[PDB]
């Protein structure tokens, strides 16, 4: 019984990093990676990126360059922050487990649990 | 006894009574002639040799041999199961052979088409060697073995050795064996031959993984009697000096002094399995570990024992320090990762250094009024009084025995592949076809059977352990069964290491 | 890396089976068995539907799911068309460069 | 019974050992298992986090050597405990004064893990022992223990034990507990120093046998201007990492304290270090704390501030001059002679041998007999008594009990062998 | 009282040459790490343990441990044109005293082919241990090598040469001869 819940602004002006957090309640963080997916009204998903909960991180290539993902296993939730937010950033960002099998060595890449999304507008 | 006489039966079963279980495997071979009966000398520069650390000089021999040396000859994957879930540990006792319903085939060649036939008068040729004689290469984890599942029909791998070498030249001291200078016993397709052997005591294998770590073996609520020294100054200024001690308890457990210290290390290098973290040049042999013999280096592999990984880097593998196994169906050269099996040891982290760390630090000097404390990082460090360490673990699809070299002195004489180290392990069995050449080839029936003993766990842990267990899933095929090809497959390595114990 | 390609759209009468494909590089899903498909209804979160080419979750999908694979391309397939199929789906992979990318999805429409 | 006595006071040395003390026992955690990590204590750093349970048993420990003495060889070999005038006694807490009376009806709880499926928390050097003058009255430390963790946090292979899921025997006021236990056997530990020198047994000629292994230390003078202003307590000192987390080289292999003429010098890490009677829990001076030394080991064993040696570190040429380097840290060599550590009237006994694949000498480094099978824990605690229930049924658990604490008298009895 | 035999034998086979000619290991070892000729290649390729590739092959047992020591050769051009007799010396400090490591742990005594060097202090004398050389190490060599750091995209692997080894779990030797 895995419930994901983010939260986060509705409305941000543009050049202005966005943070948004996201908690995992009836069940922890654990050994799961977990993943920021955005998506654009009327447009296809995206992956953004996950992060592990020992901090190691993987990011989508073309947002690499100003994403930054952290985990905080105390508060049991993971966050995520976007610099240089533009008309492009506005979406639908979901908080996704991705499944992962702790102590094989088998990528991750594929979510079985979601969050009910968060939608984020860019605009001045 | 006779022609139309069958001379054994079928026995594929697995019988657990008490303490001890015996596992009875039987599989259909085939024995090709090899070499055309022939001792052909071999060496690196028959196939060129292309570099000193692959030199090498032997002989290939028209024997073939029997190799059941791997557990998933013995263990279908519900025995493995039932034995890893259930028992700290395990160990074989008893071992009884028999080859049986020999078949001879002589085979004639006319155009494209050939026949088939009953070679009746034929002999097959099969002895053990139980003096130790003859090179031992069933430690060497070569392919070669009964298959894990009883309805394939395996072919028997020919038998070869090496002797010693420069280059590829031979020297005076290199040793040559004739294997028709040993007694055997010849068969005819009425014959059958059997043996018993008996395992010499080793000790359990530990299928268990410790539920404490060795720096954590404090009682938690009480300070130790033992002083610390925290601090070498007063405050900021000059001539400072002080020497002040702090009691070792609860709230610092680094400092508190201990019994016992991590097993040894020897650092490998970590490679990620995101290739992006991995650096982009190509360092597989040039940053591996490796020791030197007699001028020539080979591969730190697997090495001795360290947990793959620090935890929560599950990722990351060392390059050399694991057991790296194929897929059904896998090749042979540059196959990506999801082609092959990586076996994780973390569950040594408790008592093992991490392969891909430094052993600690160390003092490189004297401090004095003029010079700082300096510490160096050991990379390497071997045995210390008061080490305690595991040994790595088996797995389903990994080696079972090997030879301890014979030899004035060896330490913890286990075998780094895993497994069960012996100075008399089982005898190698060699088998030809006696030559008439007429071309001709043999079949028949194997039987092992292997008596194994068992340690129970008295275990008053109160929450549940973790097991091995198949998922609840709905997939195209199921795990650890044929395909709609009538292909077995074993989806993934499994390991000896799921129920716990205290420290 | 670049996206993997899917058809814009796709339509089937109630009752009878439809097929969604999707194409990647040899990198993708030419390379490895990781390809899933998500279900996606509008104002709602994406659902797992296949994970590991064929595979179905232990819960919640119907048997009527069925993924596939030849060469470059991966196949979804519905059999038995209902009201509640109608959705956005959407094809994703594991790639070479141990990123995850996914289809620009397709919506399937029930006659 | 209630008027009679379950034991006689024995404190007698004979070689045969005696002891006698006067014990009390609380109630710790209000009869509870509590949870405990770096975090309920306020969450420390990586090297400190640790994850377990804190238990409301007791336990007795003997393992110091003053316990069983008064101020070549010798070894444990029988061990004999008793446990008898068992008094369990209640406090009434009410306003001015709290009242004291003896429960005649109560009990206590008593067990010794004799399987070894407890962790083990005897070999660590704890607080709690029996006093070394057999007048002083000692409150039994509490039982707990450390599993598995991640951090503050556990994995699923994290263990949790009930010591109420063993079977124990329940004492009142009248009843009494022994049991005897042999030591397995283990070398005499050696009381002696060594005459001759491992190379004196004249730099170059050839020997048989080399000094022991070693792991090299930080200097430490106890002349504090000779020490470097800076602060080296922890950055200068040998560590060792396990499973990502370093922790201190404390004692470590036993090396020689300090070479001959230099007594000012200690290990950093590498002593033992002991504590006067009354020195603080923080920052005391040099003089409030007692630091041995291994001198006498020098024969045999390597300095532990001292480099172990030299080794060639290439090949010498015509065109290249000879280069060798220090050698910080020497593993085991075929032919190797070394002397373990000393014991002190103050240090431990024995420790437990972990049960591993593999060990090597293991022979405790903080000195003693180290074991497979050593002296058994001893549990013990008070069996909680409720305070009256309601009179109408409720599911909860009872949390409410009478606040009760019991004394009594514990003998132990060993048998030594003598060289 | 009760002593193992000495063993007069030399083996005929090394340590590193115990396989099986013949037969492919079921083992697999990561062969390359780059696609290579690129910026940005990363791949991991793991190819079949084999016979054209035996140094490359995991093995149960390891070599025995070795001090090192400095190399002599008996020409006189081939030795450096100094003083480097006790200075060069391999050593074990006791007590604040340096004492020479003579004769020191079984090594060999050259490698093979090289009949000429001879160990500073590794050897009686001049006696050659070239018999043990298929167990133990040579004394003038490196054991090996170790990994001495993290690689990552930003730092490439590096190695360092193990001068000194103890004891480690799986090792084997020979002795010194009579």
């Amino acid at each position: 019984q895995v419930q994901l819940q983010e939260s986060g602004p509705g409305l941000v002006k543009p050049s202005v990093t966005l943070s948004l957090t996201c908690t995992v309640s009836g069940d922890s963080i654990s050994t799961y990676y977990w993943s920021w997916v955005r998506q654009p009204p009327g447009k296809g998903l995206e992956w953004i990126g996950y992060i592990y909960y020992s901090g190691n991180t993987n990011y989508n290539p073309s947002l690499k360059s100003r994403v930054t993902m952290s985990v905080d296993t105390s508060k049991n939730q993971f966050s995520l922050k976007l610099n240089s937010v533009t008309a492009a950033d506005t979406a639908v960002y979901y908080c996704a487990r991705t499944h992962h099998d702790y102590g094989d060595y088998r990528p991750s890449y594929y979510f079985d649990y979601w969050g009910q999304g968060t939608l984020v507008t860019v605009s001045s | 006894d006779g022609v139309g006489s069958s001379s054994g039966n079928w026995h594929c079963d697995s019988q657990w009574l008490g303490d001890r279980v015996i596992t009875t495997s039987t599989r259909t071979w085939a024995l090709p002639t090899y070499n055309n009966h022939l001792y052909k000398q071999i060496s690196n520069s028959t196939s060129g040799g292309s570099s000193n650390d692959n030199a090498y000089f032997g002989y290939s021999t028209p024997w073939g041999y029997f190799d059941f040396n791997r557990f998933h000859c013995h263990f279908s994957p519900r025995d493995w199961q039932r034995l890893i879930n259930n028992n700290w540990g395990f160990r074989p006792k008893r071992l009884n052979f028999k080859l049986f319903n020999i078949q001879v085939k002589e085979v004639t060649d006319n155009n494209g088409v050939k026949t088939i036939a009953n070679n009746l008068t034929s002999t097959v040729q099969v002895f053990t060697d139980s003096d130790y004689q003859l090179p031992y290469v069933l430690g060497s984890a070569h392919e070669g073995c009964l298959p894990p599942f009883p309805a394939d029909v395996f072919m028997i791998p020919q038998y070869g050795y090496l002797t010693l070498n420069d280059g590829s030249q031979a020297v005076g001291r290199s040793s040559f064996y004739c294997l028709e200078y040993f007694p055997s016993q010849m068969l005819r397709t009425g014959n059958n031959f059997q043996f018993s052997y008996e395992f010499e005591n080793v000790p359990f294998h530990s299928s268990y993984a410790h539920s404490q770590s060795l720096d954590r073996l404090m009682n938690p609520l009480i300070d130790q009697y033992l002083y610390y020294l925290s601090k070498t100054i007063n405050g900021s200024g000059q001539n400072q000096q002080t020497l002040k001690f702090s009691v070792a308890g609860p709230s610092n457990m680094a400092v508190q002094g201990r019994n016992y210290i991590p097993g040894p290390s020897y650092r490998q290098q970590r490679v990620s399995t995101t290739v992006t973290q991995n650096n982009n040049s190509e360092f597989a042999w040039p940053g591996a570990s490796s020791w030197a013999l007699n001028g020539r280096n080979s591969l730190m592999n697997p090495g001795p024992a360290m947990a793959s990984h620090k935890e929560g880097e599950d990722r990351f593998f060392p390059l050399s320090g694991s057991l790296i196994f194929g897929k059904q169906g896998t090749g042979r050269d540059n196959v990506d990762a999801d082609k092959v099996m990586i076996t994780n040891e973390e569950e040594i982290k408790t008592t093992n250094p991490v392969a891909t760390e430094s052993y600690g630090q160390v003092a490189t000097n004297h401090q004095s009024a003029q010079a700082q404390a300096q510490t160096g990082w050991v990379q390497n460090q071997g045995i210390l009084p008061g080490m305690v360490w595991q040994d790595r673990d088996v797995y389903l699809q990994g080696p079972i025995w090997a030879k301890i070299p014979h030899t004035d002195g060896n330490f913890h004489p286990s075998p780094l592949m895993g497994g069960f180290g012996m100075k008399h392990p089982p005898p190698q069995i060699l088998i030809k076809n006696t030559p008439v050449f007429i071309t001709q080839y043999s079949t028949g029936q194997v039987s092992v059977e292997i008596e194994w003993e068992l340690q129970k766990e008295n275990s008053k842990r109160w929450n549940p352990e973790i097991q091995y267990t198949s998922n609840y899933y709905k997939s195209n095929n199921v795990e650890f069964a044929v395909n709609t090809e009538g292909v077995y497959s074993e989806p993934r390595p499994i390991g000896t290491r799921y129920l716990t114990r205290n420290l | 890396q670049s996206a993997l390609t899917q058809p814009a759209s796709v339509s089937g009468s109630p009752g009878q089976s439809i097929t969604i494909s999707c194409t990647g590089t040899s990198s993708d899903v030419g390379a490895y068995d990781y390809v899933s498909w998500y279900q996606q209804h509008p104002g709602k979160a994406p659902k797992l539907m296949i994970y590991d080419v064929s595979n179905r979750p232990s819960s919640g999908v119907s048997n009527r799911f069925s993924g596939s694979k030849s060469g470059n391309t991966a196949s979804l397939t519905i059999s038995g068309l209902q009201a509640e199929d109608e959705a956005d789906y959407y094809c994703s992979s594991y790639t070479s460069s141990s990123t995850v990318i996914l289809g620009g999805g397709t919506k399937l429409t029930v006659l």
